[PDB]
RNA sequence: CCUUCUCAAACAUUCUGUUUGGUAGUGAGUGAUACUCUUUGGAGUUAACUUGAAAUUGCUGGCCUUUAGGCGAACAAUGUUCUUAAA
């Protein structure tokens, strides 16, 4: 997670930099074959103001020059409303693995018609829209580990959760 | 206003005064001093309670810089024209660009100097004073004008020719050569410099008697004096040669009542 | 010596790379043609060839001369203090010909003459000359006449 | 013989007695330090005087500074002889202006104006070339 | 055995810097008391250095905003006065490489003319601000059992809501969000995320990095301009490319 | 033996700057930076005129 | 061993005009004609010249603040305390 880490004085970078540069060049050419094999341009363009919103995979636009069921295009046509409270990054990437949309108010204050679902982890929810579904994020962590839909009564705040043990 | 007749009386008196006569080959500077007109203005509180190195350019009917130049060709010191411009300004402006505009009305810029050149080439008091003393007419961009006095030296701010003159190449966002072109014409032939010292004493330099017509002297003096009266509350006016004693022409006795 | 080096690093000569680079610039200009103008004031630099340094004396042209103390054929050098003495040239004996070669893009130089100076630097030149003539010509002139060394080790 | 009192000429701009103290203390402790300043504006006249606790320390300091190039122009230091004492220096500030009221009322000095104008007319008679006004 | 040159050059540098802060204080007292008849420019200006380097000038905004100031190493050999030291000490900018978040208003603005030769100013991006806060940041903290001069990096959101449950500030993502917002509380984040540290950008000594130092000193001499006019435009640089270096 | 294009263009600049007179073009700084000899100027201009422009 | 305020507004369109504001000095020496007060204490102004930033003691303005700062800014004010220009 994107947290400031206390640096260890015990380690020496002089090895991990060599591993870094080796893996960097290796993964670089592997990204070349995966981008050309997927048929699109190997340098990925990004809008600069989209990067100014968020420095993520969603900054890059991916050009041109089905999905395997069910996990790809799971939650198809599905509009999320991730909060400012949630960790935006890995949930953003999971929704992108779903193909659904991401709407975070944290992105909004840089500067809501189709939103049906709030991923949020808060005790007290303010506007409490009955149309909008209130869900603690483990639902996304459990639905993709099953590949399938589960009921969200456990994921409704502030209901307790099943102790998740992943498929390993 | 001011009785023009009295001014003609005084200037004819001064012509008669300067008409009064092992010698030098090359003539005395003092002999050149005793031929020249200076206007002296007594006025209440001519301070701004602060030093004013800025020169006021008074609109004058006649232009003494051309008889200056015509006698300066005969004279030892040669009349020269200095402009001080920005670095980008000198990068854009060329010399034939100036000379073509100035031969239209028949004048000439001697030199153009960047503030860089002032701060490295003449960053030495001897060379700087020698370089300044060559010049009579010194112009500078109004932006540079308020940056000058560390670079110019106070010896330049002592005299009237040596202190620079505010002039503007800009009228819009950027400068135009048209603005500098007619602006050097305005400052050259339609305006005369004014030092603004402290105290109640103002000294205004007019020039040698041999340069202009005496009634033209009178016209320029009365125009300037009306400009001063409309400008400032004035105690008195004494015009004279710096060798000669004063000449009382005009004074307002109620200004001193109005001071306090 | 520190201010003398600050002076002469203002007047470094052009390197072969910088020379060839400017040559390629002006040659590509003429190759387009695009003959921009015909104007350049002069190159000013230090002068460093030994026969060239002696050559700049006996005109005289040398405004300052630096002389390295250590040369293995010393006899190449020994006339130069007396020669600048009689020619009145403001010589100064510098310490180390490698430091001369650094300011002139050589390994060593052993001599350093300087003639032409811009107007920005000319006033610094004269006070440096007066500084050296105070510090060198006044201090060491009589002890120059004395037989040095002779004390055993 | 020479004293510990010291004359220093050719000082650079903005280089003052505080800096003189802070520098020459490293030679050894100094007795007194003064700069010749101008009266209307407290600017350096580029020469000053030092005094040390010792004459020998004064000579040591004078040796390493006599032909010392510094911030443009070089400096020159000379110790004084044994018959020499410090006299009459002061840190002058910039003396600002003062404005004091005219003592005489306005009609007394109107009369003074009227008298001085006629008097200057009498001088134009006395010099004298004609001037009817 | 200190030097004879630096003692005089610093004295001239003190004369220059103290006099320009004097002229700043004069002209700002004239603007503030509105006894204005004799000044150069009535309103202030904001200069924008971006990429032979363009500088865009926009008139001042009467609106509060977010800035991320960057304490630069100051100019060459200057002893800095007490008026600038007071402003820097109220802004915690001693021990350089500390860029800190600040508020643009009209009353905080006259400080920006004074600190400008020692800091750099600009508009940062919320992705860059995000990466600053999620990678760097210390919290002076009162904990379990300490002598308690201790600072923790941003890990516990419950530590955050512990001291900031009154303002209702939880989950440091929201601290990023409401440093961006400044609608409810921004100076509370100045109390809480009070310390800041940046890295030194060049490895420094040694041949391969001395060339980098020389090139970046040329870059800094281009980007920083020193005005000393007391009508000094505020100079903004893109912090977004700048935090590709310093974070 | 003809002339080179740059230097005949240089002569062409001199021919329009001064005309035909040689004492003015001899003391010209711009476009006579090699300070050519008084009559070498004449020789090159006469060769240029016989080549081009009468 | 540093580098110096390198523009502001208003009106107007004339292919750029018009008005206003924005500038503390290098020290020393020579010196013309004067001006103004101050209450004799002189003070503040006025031509012109010299000089490698030259160099030898011109005895203690006033007012106000704090324990040095402003008079070119009055609830005005100021310090010499920036480290990868190290070692």
């Amino acid at each position: 997670f994107k947290f400031p880490e206390n640096i260890p004085s015990d380690v020496d970078f002089r090895i991990m930099l060599t591993f870094l540069e080796f893996y960097s060049t290796l993964l670089h050419f592997v990204l070349y074959k995966l981008y050309t094999d997927s048929g699109l341009i190997y340098p990925p363009k990004l809008d600069l103001k989209k990067d100014k919103i968020i420095s993520g995979l969603s900054s890059y636009i991916l050009e041109s020059r089905k999905y395997d069921s069910p996990v790809a295009s799971l939650f198809s046509a599905f509009v999320f409303y991730v909060s400012r409270e949630v960790p935006i990054d890995i949930l953003e990437f999971l929704i992108l693995s779903c193909g659904g949309n991401v709407i975070s108010e944290a992105a909004m204050d840089q500067i809501m018609s189709k939103v049906t679902h709030q991923i949020v982890d808060r005790p007290v929810l303010k506007n409490k829209v009955a149309g909008r579904t209130y869900i603690q994020p483990q639902w996304i962590f459990d639905c993709i580990n099953k590949g399938e839909l589960v009921p969200a009564n456990k994921y409704l705040p502030g209901e307790a959760l099943p102790p998740h043990l992943s498929p390993w | 206003a001011i009785p023009r007749e009295r001014v003609i009386k005084a200037v004819n008196e001064l012509i008669k005064f300067t008409s009064k006569p092992k010698n030098l080959l090359e003539d005395d500077e003092e002999e050149l001093k005793k031929d020249l007109q200076l206007i002296v203005v007594n006025n209440k509180s001519f301070t701004g309670t602060s030093k004013s190195f800025k020169l006021k350019l008074l609109n004058v009917k006649h232009s003494f810089y051309k008889p200056w130049k015509e006698a300066s060709a005969t004279a030892v010191k040669d009349f020269k024209v200095l402009l001080i411009l920005k670095d980008s300004d000198i990068k854009k402006v060329s010399e034939d660009d100036l000379f073509d505009q100035l031969d239209s009305e028949g004048i000439k810029v001697d030199e153009i100097i960047c503030g860089k050149d002032l701060k490295t080439v003449y960053k030495a008091y001897e060379a700087r004073n020698a370089f300044i003393s060559q010049f009579s007419l010194i112009l500078a961009d109004d932006s540079i004008v308020t940056s000058l006095p560390k670079l110019m030296g106070g010896k330049a701010y002592n005299k009237v020719e040596t202190t620079p003159i505010s002039i503007r190449t800009h009228a819009n966002k950027e400068f135009s050569l048209t603005t500098l072109t007619n602006n050097i014409k305005k400052v050259y032939m339609n305006q005369l410099p004014v030092k603004l010292p402290r105290g109640t004493t103002l000294n205004v330099h007019l020039g040698n008697l041999e340069w202009l017509r005496p009634e033209e002297f009178v016209d320029n003096v009365e125009l300037i004096s009306e400009q001063l009266i409309k400008a400032y509350q004035i105690r008195s006016i004494f015009i004279k040669t710096n060798r000669s004693p004063v000449l009382p022409l005009y004074y307002n006795q109620d200004v001193l009542d109005e001071l306090e | 010596a520190a201010e003398t080096f600050k002076l002469f690093n203002k007047y470094r000569p052009e390197t072969a790379a910088e020379k060839k680079e400017r040559l390629t610039k002006e040659a590509a200009a003429v190759a387009e043609g695009k003959s921009k103008q015909d104007a350049s004031p002069k190159p000013y630099a230090v002068k460093y060839g030994l026969n060239h340094v002696v050559a700049l004396i006996e005109n005289k042209k040398a405004k300052l001369v630096l002389i390295a103390n250590d040369v293995d054929p010393i006899e190449l050098v020994v006339f130069l203090p007396a020669l600048c003495k009689k020619m009145g040239v403001p010589y100064a004996i510098v310490k180390g010909k490698a430091r001369l070669g650094t300011l002139v893009n050589q390994k060593t130089s052993a001599v350093a003459a300087l003639t032409e100076v811009r107007a920005e630097d000319e006033a610094a030149l004269a006070k440096l000359v007066s500084t050296i003539d105070a510090n060198f010509a006044d201090k060491y002139d009589e002890v120059k006449k004395h037989w040095g060394g002779g004390i055993l080790g | 013989e020479y004293s510990g009192i010291i004359y220093v000429s050719r000082l650079p701009h903005g280089f003052h007695e505080k800096e003189l103290s802070k520098y020459f203390a490293q030679f050894g402790d100094l007795k007194e330090v003064r700069l010749a300043r101008n009266k209307k504006t407290g600017n350096s006249r580029h020469y000053g005087f030092l005094e040390f606790v010792n004459k020998e320390d004064a000579m040591i300091a004078q040796e390493s500074m006599n032909n010392y190039l510094l911030m443009g122009h070089l400096l020159q230091v000379r110790v004084l002889p044994k018959g020499a004492k410090i006299e009459k220096l002061y840190k002058y500030k910039k003396r600002v202006l003062v404005e004091k009221g005219i003592t005489k009322p306005v009609k007394q000095l109107k009369d003074n104006m009227k008298q001085k104008h006629e008097e200057r007319i009498k001088k134009l008679a006395k010099s004298g070339i004609e001037f009817k006004w | 055995f200190v030097r004879a040159e630096s003692i005089v050059a610093k004295t001239l540098a003190t004369s220059r810097e103290k006099e320009r802060i004097k002229r700043v204080s004069i002209l700002e007292d004239k603007k503030a008391k509105n006894e204005t008849q004799h000044i150069a420019s009535g309103k202030d200006f904001i200069l924008k250095i971006t990429e032979g380097l363009i500088r865009e000038k926009t008139t001042y905004d009467g609106k509060p905003a977010l800035l991320f100031i960057v304490r630069v190493r100051g100019p060459l050999a200057v002893n800095i006065p007490n008026k600038a030291f007071k402003i820097l000490s109220l802004l915690r900018l001693v021990e350089t490489n500390t860029g800190v978040f600040v508020k643009l208003t009209k009353n905080v603005y006259p400080l920006l003319k004074v600190i400008a030769p020692y800091v750099v100013i600009g508009k940062p991006s919320l992705s860059s601000i995000r990466s600053l806060i999620q990678k760097r940041g210390r919290i002076i903290y009162k904990g379990e059992n300490e002598a308690e001069p201790h600072e923790i990096v941003l890990n516990d959101n419950n530590i955050v809501e512990e001291q900031l449950g009154d303002h209702g500030i939880i989950c440091v993502e929201d601290i990023i969000h409401e440093i961006a917002t400044m609608g409810e509380s921004f100076s509370v984040c100045n109390f809480f995320l009070q310390p800041f540290k940046l890295n030194r950008e060049v490895s420094g000594f040694g041949s391969l990095n001395r060339l980098r130092k020389i090139k970046q000193r040329e870059a800094e001499s281009r980007t920083r301009q020193f005005s000393n006019a007391a009508t000094a435009p505020v100079i903004e640089v893109d912090i977004d490319s700048l935090l590709a270096k310093l974070n | 033996r003809s002339q080179s294009e740059r230097e005949e263009e240089w002569l062409e600049k001199l021919y329009k700057k001064h005309g035909d007179d040689y004492k003015k073009m001899f003391f010209d700084k711009k476009l006579n930076i090699y300070q050519q000899s008084e009559g070498d100027l004449k020789r090159r201009l006469l060769r240029w005129k016989k080549r081009n422009g009468i």
